[PDB]
RNA sequence: UGAUGUUAGGAGGGCAAAUCCGCCGAAUUUAAGCAUAUAAUUAAGCGGAAGAAAAGAAAAUAACUAUGAUUCC
RNA sequence: UAAAGCUAAAUAUAUGUAGGAGACCGAUAGCAAACAAGUACCGUGAGGGAAAGAUGAAAUAGUACUCAGGAAUGAGCAAU
RNA sequence: UUGUGUUGAAGCGAAAUACGUGAGUUUUCGUGGAACAUCUCCCUAGUGCAGAUCUUGGUGGAAGUAGCAACUAUUCAAAUGAGAACUUUGAAGACUGAAGUGGAGAAGGGUUUCUUGUCAACUGUGAUUGAACAAGAGUUAGCCGCUCCUAAGGGAUAGCU
RNA sequence: AGCACAGUCUUAACGAUGGAUGUCUUGGUUCCUACAGCGAUGAAGGCCGCAGCAAAAUGCGAUACGCAAUGAAAAUUGCAGUGACUGAAUCAUCAGAAUGCUGAAUGUAAACUACACCAAUUCCCUGGGAAUAGUGGUACUCCUACAGAAAA
């Protein structure tokens, strides 16, 4: 790391870890960031995204549009919202992948599991 | 021949269990590559060797 | 579908009954599928489940 | 004469030396000796030599399936009474 | 005193060896040839243990104004 | 002060398991093996032993429609 | 130390009113799609190929050439099919000649057996055939055998080395 | 509507065949550090099985691609299916339960699913009921104790 030498900086080891993370991993790497407004009601940065929140797209070829998100594909890194939408060569409608990252959540889905998280979070 | 042991008539049914092809279903998956099995065995060109 | 901490109370006679009578169903479904009736096919892992749960809590 | 000592003598090849060995399962259990070739069956060693280090690689302890040497690992850091369980609830 | 006992309670046997302990035991090669010599108290073979093993509290040095169980640098 | 016995530490570790790193190699190289590799295959047997990585940011874009042809396949005013 | 690059890197193909005695250096156009230098001075090495009956891989002339020759022998008409000298049906002419390409078993093989479908490769000419490829089936014993007895022999126990 | 002899060789442009070059890398290799055996309470290795549709590799054992418990915690998905709306769908940990035939293999055997002797055996309710040809034991050498017999 920076200064404890007992996990590695080795860019073999730790992209060898990315792709192979386990499914109970993969919700922590998969967060977005909490809008202005929502970060003066709650003290947190940045949260892990879940399905039916509301997000604004802010970065990529359908940057400025907003929606709601309609899946999380855990094993493709990706979400999807709810018409932002492609036609295959056949016409058969589908959903155009976005990585989270590239998103920020505007309004959020809280529920038992979230509040006892961003209570410690606060 | 015709006269044979348990174990061998056993192990003659499982050799000819393990050749057949790749279901056609398991293709349709994803995160797979497997197209052919490759440990395919003709009776007259490769022996069991018992 | 059962539940092992709903079978801790059961006495270990009807814990044997609820068995046998688990596996008269899965040998039912077992013979309607040798017959070419697919339409239950799905159910047999979930009886196999409850097998294998009242096995658990009877050898406990 | 025609069965001479090459083509006309492989078609006397019928009959079998070796079987199948019980312990090892390889085609190497002399039928009339009554002793594997491979692993020295009837008796109660191993039958491996210095001479191959390539033999000795293919039947060692890692090349198995290590059916309850694989369960005992990481007992040495949990160190757990026997007998115990973690707390309820 | 020995045999006997499906008498009660227990032990040994097989795997694995990089480091460790005991036995057995070559020739290639070098000598510009070769037989003592060297290779070597080595390779192959057969046995026995531990997280280390083996060694170890003087029938030891020295010859000095004397040191003081074993191991290793 | 022989012909009986026990005993930590400082030493070693081409094995097994885990962790960290390099003026090292870059798919005919590096372990035989970057892939269902001690695998496919050869020998009665002791044994011998390979070849084979790369579409694209995205197939949750892998080629719809029309014409010719028995079909493969080709062509387009048509298509990602 | 101080530089190039999505306003296009390395590499590759063809070149130049270009420089150098020379090994080479530099530049244009095309392709390409992601990285590349340092000559300011130093350090370092698995550092320079025409050959070794050299190693591994790919490719030629010979060349549409050598050749596709044992087992006496084929013909007419029809069905099927995109397509029949070598698939099927009927009519002819012939062979095996009971020491038989007739029946039944052992060693060896392991599903090659049966019904249906069927042609990318194989069936050294064709092929609609097939022991090829795909889906599903098929092996029933008190009386047939093994299993029991002993043989030439093998492995062991006591003891001994 | 018409005109270039054919073959062989040389140059350019566009293609075919083949897989070199450049770029890439969940792999190798060496060093440094730390810990260290397993087995009659049946090991290492071998064989046979287990999924709704299932060949290999991977994982498991008649409870068989997984049971119970503990920590997270909504989905898994090729179809069909199962899921709170948090002992449940999935991931991790792993202490309870369960763990086929073998193998030192240890009743006698072994290219046999061959053949013995001894105790019939297991389960439910609180003395009654029920089920099953099913279950367990029996190698060799040795030590301590015991048992009687036999010899002196
Ligand atoms: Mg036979
Ligand atoms: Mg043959
Ligand atoms: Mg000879
Ligand atoms: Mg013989
Ligand atoms: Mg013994
Ligand atoms: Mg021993
Ligand atoms: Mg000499
Ligand atoms: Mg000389
Ligand atoms: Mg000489
Ligand atoms: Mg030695
Ligand atoms: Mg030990
Ligand atoms: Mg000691
Ligand atoms: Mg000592
Ligand atoms: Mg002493
Ligand atoms: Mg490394
Ligand atoms: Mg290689
Ligand atoms: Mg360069
Ligand atoms: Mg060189
Ligand atoms: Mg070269
Ligand atoms: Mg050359
Ligand atoms: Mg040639
Ligand atoms: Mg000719
Ligand atoms: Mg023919
Ligand atoms: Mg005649
Ligand atoms: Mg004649
Ligand atoms: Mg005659
Ligand atoms: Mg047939
Ligand atoms: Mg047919
Ligand atoms: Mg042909
Ligand atoms: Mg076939
Ligand atoms: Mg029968
Ligand atoms: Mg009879
Ligand atoms: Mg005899
Ligand atoms: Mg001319
Ligand atoms: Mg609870
Ligand atoms: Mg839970
Ligand atoms: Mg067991
Ligand atoms: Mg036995
Ligand atoms: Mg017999
Ligand atoms: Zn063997």
């Amino acid at each position: 790391m920076k200064f404890n030498k007992q996990k590695s900086s080795s860019r073999r080891k730790m992209r060898k870890a990315h792709f192979t993370a386990p499914a109970g991993l993969r919700r922590k790497i998969m967060s977005s960031k909490l809008s202005k407004e929502l970060r003066l009601k709650y003290k947190t940065r940045s949260l892990p995204v879940r399905k039916d929140d509301e997000v604004l797209i802010c970065r990529g070829h359908n940057h400025g549009r907003e929606g709601k998100v309609v899946k999380i594909n855990r094993k493709r890194y990706k979400i999807y919202v709810e018409r932002v939408t492609r036609e295959k060569v056949n016409g058969e409608s589908t959903f155009i992948g976005i990585h989270p990252s590239n998103v920020v959540l505007t309004k959020l889905k809280v529920d038992k599991n979230r509040k006892k998280i961003l209570d410690r979070k606060a | 021949g015709s006269i044979k042991r348990f174990r061998l008539k056993q192990r003659l049914g499982k050799c000819r269990r393990q050749n057949r092809p790749v279901p056609h279903w398991y293709r349709l998956k994803k995160d797979t590559k497997i197209r052919y099995n490759t440990k395919r065995r003709h009776w007259r060109r490769t022996k069991l060797g018992l | 579908n059962v539940k092992a901490y709903e079978l801790r109370t059961l006495k270990k006679k009807e814990l044997l009954d609820k068995l046998d009578e688990l596996k008269k169903e899965l040998s039912g479904l077992r013979i309607s599928k040798a017959l070419g009736n697919s339409a239950k096919n799905s159910k047999i892992h979930g009886v196999r489940k409850n097998v294998a749960r009242v096995l658990t809590v009877y050898n406990q | 004469g025609k069965a001479g000592k090459g083509t006309g003598s492989f078609g006397k090849r019928n009959g079998k030396t070796h079987f199948l060995c019980l312990r090892c399962g390889k085609r190497s259990y002399h039928l009339q000796k009554k002793k594997c070739a491979s692993c020295g069956y009837p008796s109660a060693k191993k039958r491996r030599f210095n001479w191959s280090v390539k033999a000795k690689r293919r039947n060692t302890t890692g090349t198995g399936r290590c059916r309850y040497i694989k369960t005992l690992r990481r007992k040495l850091k949990n160190k757990f009474t026997e007998g115990s369980t973690p707390k309820p609830k």
